[PDB]
């Protein structure tokens, strides 16, 4: 919260998270969303069997795919959206432990962290509000604009001060578990693997300054803060 | 020594520093420096001694770079791998030693004839090797080990070994490890100062010689230099575990 | 001052301490940077469950001996007939094989003694039915066609069927308190040289070849229903008893003869391809 | 050369042991 | 043998107006592709947020199937004039090298974007020192001797130091 | 171990199990394991030690298979019998060891010459007999006994024998006793793994020398592999108590 | 133990075994091998970081493949062997979820159990002996009779009685880990995933009477009582 003076290595007030084997650093303030809670009670009776969890393989961070902000972004652009857990197990970071889990078990309860870190420098400025959407399935296209984004659990990305953003995310879905997978044998009656949407907008755009960077990244990293699985079955590839 | 810990100013989380290996295996624990270099070092492997000289020297200083051999230079009657004895490797890292060295000499025989090791306190100069003191021709009417100095003898028959400690017998706080030039040409009285006196060694008739050195129980090391700059090759010479 | 010391002893002097023996004192210098450091076994020990002795090992059933048993061998016939001695399997034959855990230690030794045990199991089903007399005979043995100078003697009558083993202890009764090993204590052959009497008449020692037999014979023919097998095959364990011992350490009677190749130098004799 | 270098292709595994598959080698 | 976590310090050698992020992972057994940046994420991790702070601890972990490990250089090696090598020469060699697999690595993860004004490229120092845990067992020949400035004595005064 | 006692099911009545002959005769019992382990085998029996070499290896294993002698393979400088001995017999039963070994090793001479012996701990290789490492053609230059490995030495004028302990310096929790095949080629690393280092000797010149090996106090064995396919073919080499 | 008198179902005296989401009968006795110690204290010093375990897994019975007893068998023959965990990772039940953690961790201490259940006919007869040697890699060939297995952790089955089998097996290995998979940048000086061996060998041949069957068959079922992981990696496919 409070700088010092500089010594041998610039101002060490660095601050920092440790989850699993996997730590991370943040050279500014951090802001986090509200923790909320998800559905409870239903799990027990949607599942006459136990349900697992394996914390050590899902609550550790896994950076995800870069993101890049360029001057000719507009306000409310998308510039990343995933579909949870979808993309986390079949377009980005596809060889992480976080994912072997879902290789076997074809429901789950999920409830995760995704914390962003940016990089733009002291003669550009620019904001970007995260947000996210519960059970979006066909309805990502409407409430999606900054406004709504404004509205909803988010978190907001100044990219000169490079503050760190946490977003909070409970399970809040219709039905008592998503299903992981789609298969060959599956239903096509049910679109599975997606209980939420997560979306990174340009709130108002990049600029710098006379010859500086035209650019500047930004990078997610999740977790899963509680992951909960049920029906076990033969391992299968993801997606 | 400064370990740099002070320059370490980031205190954000890190993994764990686990459980000590030491003393898993065996209780046979080899860090400490002065255990290193209480274990003996061969200096000279079967060198010859001649009773047409006062004796056969031997500097009192601890093994180092001062030793060391290097690949095209005259040969020395120095055995070539005193460079690369750990207890050297330590030493190139304290320029200071105070304390009593101890000498493990093997006469090559059996014979009953005695041969003596005389101890010389710090004079001044540096010598090893066969040497004829004031170059005289002969040495058995004006032996040094009957003048008055510390002397020892070995009986072979008996036991062709010995081992003796020479005290630290110098004008000096300490003694001075090593220099950046062995054969440097400088001020006298300072380059005496790597040694403390010497040993030297007499028999009756020609005979063989090998002679091991290590540190007495009374002894330490300071001054502590940092690393030199070092050279290693070894990769080249053995199969990797992959054929 | 510098006093005589005038203390003295007479010495013997000896070359080394304890060469012979397996326990005692030893005067072995370490090859440690401490003298009296030792190998650590806080974490990595023998597992309690591991042979600790010989009699441990000889306590082991192994499978010594098979034979059949069908419902044609009429009543008294011998179905089972062998000296029992623990030193050599044969009298006139090299053995080559998978000896039992009690006569592979058993080798190791110039004398044993104490009760021998021997545990008979018929692979059989529900269905096959007999009956059989085990008996133990000493000094003087029977005739393979009477029954009953077996049945003289110490016996243990099985009546097979919905149980399928026996066990049975042979006593140790003989005229010495221990008994010495039917095998050679030193044998420098290692090229199967053709033998002679010379050979023999130099050897270490003389056989003393035992008389002691365990029979097996039909009480009651077996008669095995006709929908299963008329012949059953009955293995034969052994192992010592629990007051088995062994004394007289010795060249080893028994020694490898499955894939037995000395080691070379690696990789200096041509490991590099 | 020496035959106990390595093991006929047949019995055994990219080890150059024999394979859990070779029943056999007894 | 050698044992124990090692630890690592990466100082950048910038300035306030250097900002970027990088990521440190230490990799076991098996390792990584230059190009594939998620087998790297998904090892030991530590992400540094680089900006007023301009240096990070790593500690690397000891996870190997044995306690301790084996040095890969010597116990013994008489070759003292670089005598050329042949087979023959590292078949009868004092020992053979087990070589390590395990890897530290740093990649981008983002962009560094230093303002016009600085230099657009720094370097970063990597120290490294043995863990608080560190061991160290089985005294052998030295793996490396003195390459500068080597002269074995002579006697003083005897050999000519009399000019 | 599985004594096989929980397949015998049996619980019918039996004849006496009698009263044991253990230590009726003397009180020198000969049945536990490490005792027997612990008394000496003789590994080389008058083998020639060269100076033109490094030394004579020794590599650090008990006595079992590995070194046993089969009629009509090539002549090595082992003894032939250490495969019948019965500490290699018990040896052939265990498939791990853990601790030190004690060689006993006699120098055949009397003279005043020093022999080293030198300990190599584990480096990955498994070798006997004299070799030249790295294939040099002068060692007295570059002695293995002088080049920091702990060292030991033997001078036969004062006693021509010597007992040294050799630690267990390996990187793994158990040495591997022994191997299927001990001339397979396979993984290197796994390979060097039924040794826990060497022992090397150096002489001053040619001279003979004879070596025993024994299980030290502080050493156990594991993993009981039950017993291996045997032969004997020792009824045919004696007479009978009945001609 | 005791059997008692026919009714609807026959005679109704079965016991079972549940371990999480797998149930094991068994019509007539058991017979069970010692429970034994593995190696620990060097779990804590070859892993600077935490292990993990993942009962729920791993502890679960799996069925192996099948194995055929013939008439033809003669005793010391080899019915099936198995190099653990090796051939439970990439040969026999290969979609297990069992062999999950194996695709992401490169080290681990495994402590197993193995059933064994057989059904010949009343008519029929034999006996089979399976046995465990431990850390048997370049010693399969050797003190591999039935003999060998007699003295070592082993269990029998009476092919007409059907008494099922339960071999308890340890962790004893000349390491503190075995390691998990080989991989084209893993070191080929090592051969990796094997600690133990497991023989399943004729130790009389199996008889049937007139017109009955030639053979019958013998199912093996594994589950790691304790399988502990150590150093995690990106998640590969096995063997
Ligand atoms: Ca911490
Ligand atoms: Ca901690
Ligand atoms: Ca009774
Ligand atoms: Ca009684």
């Amino acid at each position: 919260e409070v700088p010092s003076k500089e010594s041998i290595q610039g101002d060490a007030t660095q601050q920092s998270s440790k989850e699993e084997n996997t730590i991370i650093t943040r050279d500014q303030q951090q802001t986090v969303s509200e923790n909320i809670p998800s559905t409870v009670g239903d799990l027990v009776i949607a599942s006459s069997e136990p349900t697992q969890q394996f914390r050590s393989l899902t609550n550790r961070w896994m950076p995800i795919n870069s993101i890049r902000v360029t001057v000719n972004g507009k306000r409310n652009d998308l510039l990343a959206q995933y579909y949870i857990p979808e993309d986390f197990l079949s377009t980005h970071a596809k060889c992480a432990p976080n994912t072997i889990p879902f290789e076997t078990y074809v429901y789950g309860k999920y409830e995760l962290e995704m914390k962003f870190v940016a990089n733009g420098n002291k003669f550009q400025c620019g904001k970007v509000i995260i947000s996210v959407k519960f059970d979006s399935y066909q309805a990502d296209n409407i409430n999606t604009g900054f406004q709504a984004a404004l509205s909803r659990p988010h978190i907001m990305l100044d990219l000169s001060t490079n503050n760190e953003g946490v977003l909070k995310i409970p399970f809040r879905y219709h039905r008592a578990f998503v299903r992981n997978q789609t298969h060959k044998t599956a239903t096509a009656g049910v679109r599975p693997g997606k209980f939420a949407s997560i979306y990174v907008q340009v709130l108002s755009p990049l600029q710098t300054g006379e010859g500086g960077a035209n650019d500047m990244f930004i990078r997610p990293f999740y977790r899963y803060t509680r992951a909960e699985f049920a029906g076990m079955s033969y391992k299968v590839p993801l997606t | 020594m400064d370990t740099g810990a002070k320059e370490d100013e980031d205190e954000t989380a890190n993994f764990s520093d686990g459980v000590t290996a030491m003393g898993f295996q065996s209780l046979d624990t080899q860090v400490s420096i002065k255990d290193i270099l209480r274990r003996p070092v061969l200096l000279f492997n079967h060198v010859e001694l001649d009773p047409d000289y006062t004796g056969f020297f031997i500097p009192i200083m601890p093994p180092s770079r001062m030793m060391q051999y290097k690949s095209g230079d005259k040969e020395t009657s120095f055995q070539r791998l005193i460079g690369r004895t750990p207890q050297a490797a330590i030493m190139n890292l304290f320029r200071f030693w105070r304390g009593s060295l101890r000498y493990t000499i093997i006469i090559h025989s059996t014979d009953g004839h005695p041969i003596y090791v005389t101890h010389v306190p710090h004079t001044g100069n540096r010598v090893y090797g066969l040497m004829k003191v004031n170059n005289l021709h002969e040495y058995t009417k004006v032996p040094i080990f009957g003048c008055g100095l510390t002397t020892e003898m070995i009986i072979p028959s008996v036991n062709p070994s010995i081992c003796v400690e020479v005290p630290f017998d110098t004008e000096n706080n300490w003694a001075v490890t090593f220099d950046e030039d062995a054969q440097r040409n400088y001020s006298w009285r300072d380059k005496g100062d790597t040694v403390t006196g010497h040993l030297v060694v007499t028999p009756v008739v020609s005979v063989y010689m090998s002679v091991w050195v290590e540190a007495g129980d009374d002894f330490e090391v300071s001054n502590f230099y940092g690393p030199p700059s070092v050279k290693t090759n070894d990769w080249n010479y053995a199969f990797s575990d992959e054929h | 001052d510098k006093p005589k010391d005038v203390s003295s002893i007479t010495i013997i002097p000896k070359p080394r301490l304890g060469f012979p023996h397996g326990k005692g004192k030893s005067d072995a210098v370490a090859m440690r940077v401490n003298p009296v450091a030792l190998t650590s076994f806080q974490d990595v020990s023998a597992y309690p469950d591991e042979p600790r002795t010989t009699l441990d090992i000889a306590r082991i059933w192994g499978l010594r001996s098979t034979f059949n048993w069908g419902s044609g061998d009429e009543h008294g016939k011998e179905l089972f007939n062998t000296v029992l001695d623990p030193g050599l399997r044969f009298y006139d034959q090299d053995y080559e094989g998978q000896i039992t855990p009690m006569e592979y230690v058993t080798g190791l030794y110039n004398f044993w003694s104490g009760p021998i045990e021997l545990r008979f199991d018929f692979v059989s089903n529900a269905f096959h039915t007999g009956t059989v007399i085990i008996s133990a005979e000493y000094n003087r043995s029977s005739t393979n066609t009477d029954e009953c100078q077996s049945h003289s003697t110490y016996t243990k009558t099985f009546h097979l069927g919905e149980q399928k083993s026996v066990h049975f202890t042979v006593p140790y009764i003989y005229d010495t308190v221990v008994r010495r090993n039917t095998a050679s204590a030193y044998l420098p052959v290692t090229d199967y040289d053709k033998v002679d009497n010379v050979s023999r008449a130099q050897a270490m020692g003389i056989r003393a070849e035992s008389k002691m037999r365990v029979k097996v014979r039909v009480v009651n023919v077996l008669r095995p229903v006709a929908s299963t097998t008329s012949t059953i095959e009955v293995l034969v364990y052994m192992r010592g008893g629990k007051n088995y011992a062994l004394h007289g350490l010795k060249q080893s009677t028994y020694w490898p003869s499955n894939s037995v190749v000395p080691i070379d130098s690696f990789p200096p004799d041509g490991y590099d391809p | 050369d020496n035959p106990h270098r390595f093991l006929p292709a047949n019995v055994s595994n990219r080890w150059n042991e024999y394979s859990s598959a070779y029943l056999p080698r007894v």
